[PDB]
């Protein structure tokens, strides 16, 4: 029919309650509180209209293609139970609207514009159905969990790493001294801080040369292979690649990347980097809090997660949920088996809005770090079970004794629970006895115990389902 | 304060950092590897750590892999029968390492791995 | 000696004696800790957990000096009229940076301290970007006045237009919607922030007709014409082809969507586009996820100063009167953060630092996304000359097309810019102005009587 | 156990109750088997030899899923009116193949089975290729709709026309055809499909002639023209 | 046989050898190596040499592939393979199963002191 | 009677080795080292992992098979006509070679072949 | 089941895997290259295996090469005399290992090379 200038409500296109999303859609849940006034149909179509085709008025170039084929389109709406203005808006796009293997592409469509509108007082994004056709076109991890524990052969347990401290001013010296003291004591991994990139007190070239000593020092002398995640990011992308070269010419196994302060598009180059030049890459989800605290408006982490096991890492950070950061224990391990599982299921109770299949693409380790100390390894080996590495900064430097000592606690502590559980103890019950017993044949292991007994973290998380 | 010691404290990966293990204790892992499913392999070698001798590119390490003791033990479902076999792999060959590992074949990965015989002086 | 064991973090990391040092960075923060952890525990933690410290003591604080090194709270205060929420104050020594890496920033200032169990909320509200810092950025490519100089125009805001529907339309069919609308008298047209590379339309080819519909508009009008090509994608080795395509296209200006795309990207392309004369338009993509809350996330005017420092020669920064939010005041305030070279503080415009710029060239804002004629006189008056005024729908949607509807627009900027320059107050007479323009213009007639009654009228969800 | 020797491909191969999957590709053989294979072991052969198995039992299956993995005749029937022939359809999990490689699909499902001594004839005669693989390709460069627009031509078939004798024109010759064939009114012409660098003719002569011919024939008819 | 396969005029062919005389077979390099250089190279000499492809065809991974390459090269074999079909795919990237097949040629030619190899 | 229609001179490009391999095991090794010789390649695939104690055993029992073979015919014994004895010598001095021999011994592919000449 | 040593049978290409050959065996080895109209010539190293010390790229190995005994045997029409050689070869070099080759001429390659004698502990 003709074309009609002027404007209608985005409902009238937008809101398709009777669609029948299709096998190759991406669907996206959106938590909505609309002003008042705006019905949550209006809300929820102007979501769709505007991430995907429309705009505020009618435009006649509609008629030069099909919306019926490309619009995206909001198909169901449900109340929140216990909110009187929130609903969860589902939204169905089409496979075309999205540019293959680019999540940056994914993110400006489904999140680019409409967390702005006027009409919406809050908008969150909990969850995405990625469908096969579209992960296919993505690398993904570099290596993924069986890749990585079969070259650095390490088997039968979560794997240990800690953070070098103080967060910054430490020379480059210092830093490979921390390294080989922590790495000679027992853990599998160090780390630069995410934000140890190149800086006045130490540039980025020395550490990765004195680091490299302390790897090979320390694998040397314990025989066991070890690495210390060299940090690429960088503020731009030319120095993020000099940075992995120089590693992969030391012949090192892992370096590390913040996937959201450096961005999808340098995250998605380095990720292809490193699977073709063998190098193991650990993400570090830097400023996703910014992002993903709130209930009421951002981005639920576990579409962060599902974006970087696209884009591409070995490792990310998942939360300790006993920890200092905030981390409730079903919403993770809902987002712990996305990132390692081939196929999970909808699972509200642990916030999956919808079944997710992986169609073989590899299994990202998730990382469990931030205010843990030797206490709380039964808790973490039971929550995250052996594909996990859990990193120790404060609690391996801090140990009173110094860091091989404070390496070798966390690493006996975790191998008595380990026994333990494959003995068929309960780690969520026994936990401290197994901890106790192992303090017998451990003074390093003692000594941790009696500094941070009574250290816990309990607070109420921001965010609950 | 202790010093932790620099040498005669070389490291096997997991379970290294605990007391030797007795023979009960062994039992309990391949117990543990059996009823949940996973299939028990020995191997065994004369070199106990890895080096790099051939290549020092990212993830390149020579000694990873171990000799076989004959074959995986697909449908085993007796922890004593794995230790049989540990017995007559020390017979064989008392100068070497022996591990034990299981398998999950449908992950296709290790699950377990751990020292289950050091040679004298090792 | 060394004490091993926790401490509270405000024995170290609150300092309200500190006198702040010139070369310091520093942040302003919107804390509301949980029940029971005293405001100055929290400033403490945010400043500990984002510089130096960690929750225990590590012996390793004895080879270096956190005097020199540590991020400082030092000063601290409740906000006024809300229950439980202060602004804490932090510096951080110049020393903790990396130049020329906004990455390296955001890392330090906002990488892990929003996601404390010990906080209910946090926001970034502001920081000081000292110009010892700020000089080891390059910035903008070009900036306001290279930019006006290179396409010879001066005396109004420029005009643009995004491409609609945002998504489904051939290669072919944008070069046609780009020609007329930019025959009609727009500056330029866009690819829409998610136009990238689809199944629809490849990047490559729209490139191509676009080039062919800014050239022939260009020789139809006789005034510089561009269409900002979207570099935006999924690696930086598939961005940088783009920008290269462009280039030996011979074309104006390309875009980028920052935030989406991500400062190690947008900062390694607005160097090809300094080193290649193109400029570079932002689009700032996904920001709303992060600054639309008071309670928690970034203010806008943190990204804003951002962008500058990465570099982009535009950047899109609301309407005000549009369909997104905008509050007036603080739009204000941030689009002098962007364009002028000294910002005195002023909390009425939710500028809580004096930022010095010392030279580096300034942004032009962008006010986009539902806007039409009627709108005019208004963005005239709040923007002034050195901003890009962009009517998508505005333009595609007047019921003649797109040469009469870029004309609408057009005739009526010009009709303001005459009136304000005689002056007249656009602030009071804007209707009269309008409605004096459509006497002798049908295409701005037509367009009026179309958008007569649409307004966009919603409480903002942030307040100063 | 693994059990070392030689069984049918048959007792592993032939799934006859298996349900394809939305992401599996699938195969249509027309199988002749030699006198005295069963079909079912025939179509089982192909299954398994252009998937994971191969002659004799490996102990190495064990390390690795063969449920996740093998190729399956899941169908088989015989052709009406042929003599010993049948349609066997075979399905392959997505995993068994190399994202955007034509090469490596056909390298497994036609790579060896026609050979076997097991079977008179082989044809395969089609392939259902899934979304969630056809995606990991480019596919055209640009397609239908978009060489229409780059050449402005609409409403009816393209024409062209492939330049003659097949071998043995000189490079100018070979452009003087070219522009007399373009300006009577064709869209095209062609190198023959043999016309690629050859004694009486190299290639780039033959470029640089026909560059010059196609801009000559499109500045004197004002329509696009080109030459493959 | 660019086209004449498919005439209409014919109801099969069938090209059965082809005479390239030396005038053109001179224009092409041939072998990287041939016979004599490939014996020379590997210190082979005497006997055929030995080889096999590693099963399942499809499946295993980098690891497992390295594993049954060092088993099969230290009993003796001179040479494995990577099974026609085995490029890169979801259950083995190729990068990865290069590192631990030259683990496992290097690491049997160690043990045997013969030259190994894995095509 | 080859099917070789044209004389061909190769102007000596080098010689490519040729590879016989597919459903080949011990029990074929005389045949496979009196067709083609020794410049040539065996490869042996389901006949090496499907040895009964693995693929060094399996490895060992083809490397001594062939051994075997190259010997008798060196000492100028008819591998046309004595393969099965010459393998049976050889089981003697080698548990891996019998055992693959063992399970291997009823196997052969007879099949009339499509392309005759 | 039999697990495949891991020691102690270092290999010597061609003949290496059947039983020590017998001095009737290395005879009618010679036998058969000198009815094949091959000249024989024997060569010689205190070093048995290769190795990769001055370069690793694709096909290069260091000792490949051995020691000359002396010259191709051009006109030997009699094994014994090939014996002989050998045995003055040994008498010489007793601590080093010593192999028979054979080459063509024509096609100009080795046909046949086997180690004749290894020193006493190897
Ligand atoms: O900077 C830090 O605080 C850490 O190095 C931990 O130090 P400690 O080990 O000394 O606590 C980690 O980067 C956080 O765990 C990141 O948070 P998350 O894992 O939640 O992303
Ligand atoms: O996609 C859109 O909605 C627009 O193209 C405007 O379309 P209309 O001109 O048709 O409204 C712009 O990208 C928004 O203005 C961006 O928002 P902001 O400028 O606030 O970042
Ligand atoms: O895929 C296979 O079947 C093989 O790996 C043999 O496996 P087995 O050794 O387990 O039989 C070979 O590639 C075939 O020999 C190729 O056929 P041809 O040599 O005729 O080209
Ligand atoms: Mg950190
Ligand atoms: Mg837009
Ligand atoms: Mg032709
Ligand atoms: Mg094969």
């Amino acid at each position: 029919v003709g074309f009609k200038a002027g404007v209608k409500d985005y409902k009238l296109t937008y809101y398709t309650p009777e669609y029948e999303t299709k096998d190759t859609d991406i669907l996206a849940a959106f938590r909505v509180t609309p002003q008042p006034g705006v019905p949550p149909e209006e809300a929820g179509a102007a979501v769709a209209a505007e991430s995907s085709t429309g705009t505020w008025t009618t435009v006649w170039t509609d008629g030069l293609t099909s919306l019926d084929r490309y619009k995206g389109r909001c198909y169901h709406i449900e109340p929140v139970v216990g909110e009187d203005n929130q609903y969860i808006a589902y939204v169905a796009y089409p496979l075309d609207l999205f540019e293959e293997g680019s999540v940056t592409n994914m993110f400006t469509s489904i999140v680019g514009n409409v967390f702005g509108f006027k009409a919406l007082r809050a908008l969150r994004l909990e969850d995405l159905r990625i469908p096969p056709t579209y992960s296919k076109t993505f690398q993904g991890p570099p290596h993924g969990i069986q890749v990585e524990r079969d070259k650095l052969n390490k088997y039968g347990r979560p794997l240990l790493g800690c953070t070098i401290k103080p967060k910054l001013g430490l020379s480059a010296k210092n830093y490979g001294r921390a390294c080989y003291e922590c790495l000679r004591g027992g853990l599998d991994f160090t780390k630069d801080d995410e934000n140890v990139n190149s800086q006045p007190f130490m540039r980025w070239r020395d550490r990765f040369v004195f680091c490299a000593e302390a790897i090979y020092k320390s694998q040397a002398e314990t025989g066991e292979i070890k690495g210390h995640y060299l940090n690429a990011t960088a503020g731009t992308c030319e120095e993020m690649i000099k940075r992995a070269v120089f590693a992969r010419e030391l012949g090192v196994p892992i370096v590390m990347h913040d996937y959201l302060t450096g961005g999808f598009t340098a995250n998605t180059s380095l990720a292809h980097y490193c699977r073709d030049n063998g190098l193991l890459l650990h993400i570090h989800r830097a400023m996703h809090a910014v992002i993903d605290r709130q209930k009421n408006h951002g981005m639920h982490f576990r579409v962060l997660a599902k974006a970087l096991r696209m884009s591409g890492g070995d490792h990310i950070h998942a939360g300790t949920v006993v920890g200092k950061l905030e981390g409730e224990r079903e919403m993770t391990l809902g987002f712990v088996d996305l990132l390692r599982d081939d196929f999970i299921e909808k699972d509200r109770a642990r916030g999956i809005f919808f079944t997710q299949d992986w169609v073989s693409m590899p299994g990202v380790i998730p990382v469990a770090s931030g205010g843990i100390h030797v206490w709380h390894m039964p808790a973490l080996t039971e929550i995250f079970g052996d594909d996990s590495v859990l990193q120790f900064g404060g609690g391996t430097l801090g140990h009173p004794w110094g860091n091989a000592p404070g390496a070798a606690a966390n690493r006996v502590a975790l191998e008595a629970c380990v026994q333990a559980r494959n003995e068929g103890r309960d780690l969520a019950r026994e936990g401290n006895e197994i901890i106790r017993s192992a303090c017998k044949w451990s003074p390093e292991l003692a000594a941790a115990c009696e500094i941070w007994k009574a250290i816990k973290f309990e607070f109420e998380p921001v965010d609950k389902l | 304060m202790q010093v932790w010691p620099i040498e005669g404290i070389k490291k096997f990966e997991t379970l290294s950092y605990l007391p030797p293990l007795t023979v009960e204790d062994l039992l309990k892992q391949i117990e543990y590897l059996l009823r949940s499913k996973w299939v028990p392999c020995l191997e065994f070698s004369k070199v106990g750590f890895v080096y790099r001798e051939n290549h020092r590119s990212p993830g390149y390490y020579d000694g990873r892999y171990w000799t076989m003791w004959k074959l995986p033990m697909f449908g085993c479902t007796d922890a004593t029968q794995v230790l049989k076999e540990l017995e007559e792999a020390k017979k064989a060959y008392p100068d070497a390492f022996v591990r034990i590992i299981g398998f999950d074949n449908v992950r296709q990965v290790q699950l377990i791995s751990f020292i289950a015989y050091k040679p004298p002086g090792c």
